[PDB]
């Protein structure tokens, strides 16, 4: 149930509240209109190995 | 590192290295963001003075994309010490900001409980240096990473013939031929998660590399958010 199941359907962070998935993202991400995606905010975000 | 492969290009960006005085590295760092490096507590002691250098995969030729950081600021965590390795951390503020590109990049802090549920019980991490490539070795002039199993606290305890406390954890495999080692210490254990990489440990100790019966030993990470977080306002 909830974040134990495929982790929510959260790209990143997944806590549970009030018998709910919240979805949350690491600094440098901002969390998408659907909730769930996270989102670059700007050049070289955390966790992202480099293509140019 | 022993065993494993090269890191390929852009592949490792928050990788760092510790430099001595005569340009030698004698430990390694993770890339937390423009001013902060995260580092092991006992690297703090094998060097006088030293700077920190990041972009750099072969340490015999010049890629174009290598910089050097002098510190600022040396955070050591209070609670360090030398009998046991418990509190194996430190945070390096440095003077000059670290310019992200190709191969210069941090890794994402992840948040307490979701990475001990989720990332820590993920069947591999992965661990990263320019440290030996055997025990009796010398070190590495190319950068290189290794897959780890994370291994089962109890087995993990077992096996030591030192005490594995509640800031440590082990990562690696029984028999076969592959480890972190020396030189290796203060660097990055990462955690992939749907193609991002989250820190999940620190470099820390063994009893020598790769010998059987025995497994890597690891800062962790997880412990120390709040404490990280402290360091990188002050
Ligand atoms: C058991 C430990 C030790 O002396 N301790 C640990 C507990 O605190 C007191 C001293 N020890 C024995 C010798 C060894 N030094 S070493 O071979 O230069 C070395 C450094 C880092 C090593 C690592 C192997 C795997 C990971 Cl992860 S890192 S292998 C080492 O770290
Ligand atoms: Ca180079």
């Amino acid at each position: 149930k909830l974040c134990s199941l495929d982790n929510g359907d959260c790209d990143q962070f997944c806590h549970e509240e009030q018998n709910s998935v919240v979805c949350s993202c690491a600094r440098g991400y901002t969390l998408a209109d659907n909730g769930k995606a996270c989102i670059p905010t700007g050049p070289y975000p955390c966790g992202k190995q480099t293509l140019e | 590192i022993v065993g494993g492969q090269e890191c390929k290009d852009g592949e490792c960006p928050w990788q760092a290295l510790l430099i001595n005085e005569e340009n030698e590295g004698f430990c390694g760092g993770t890339i937390l963001s423009e001013f902060y490096i995260l580092t092991a507590a006992h690297c703090l002691y094998q060097a006088k003075r030293f700077k920190v250098r990041v972009g750099d995969r072969n340490t015999e030729q010049e890629e174009g994309g290598e910089a050097v950081h002098e510190v600022e600021v040396v955070i050591k965590h209070n609670r360090f010490t030398k009998e046991t390795y418990d509190f194996d951390i430190a945070v390096l503020r440095l003077k000059t900001p670290i310019t992200f590109r190709m191969n210069v990049a941090p890794a994402c802090l992840p948040e307490r409980d979701w990475a001990e549920s989720t990332l820590m019980t993920q069947k591999t991490g992965i661990v990263s240096g320019f440290g030996r490539t055997h025990e009796k070795g010398r070190q590495s002039t190319r950068l290189k990473m290794l897959e780890v199993p994370y291994v089962d606290r109890n087995s993990c305890k077992l096996s030591s013939s030192f005490i594995i406390t509640q800031n440590m954890f082990c990562a690696g495999y029984d028999t076969k031929q592959e480890d972190a080692c020396q030189g290796d210490s203060g660097g990055p254990h990462v955690t992939r998660f749907k193609d991002t990489y989250f820190v999940t440990g620190i470099v820390s100790w063994g009893e020598g590399c790769a010998r059987k019966g025995k497994y890597g030993i690891y800062t962790k990470v997880t412990a120390f958010l709040k404490w990280i977080d402290r360091s990188m306002k002050t």
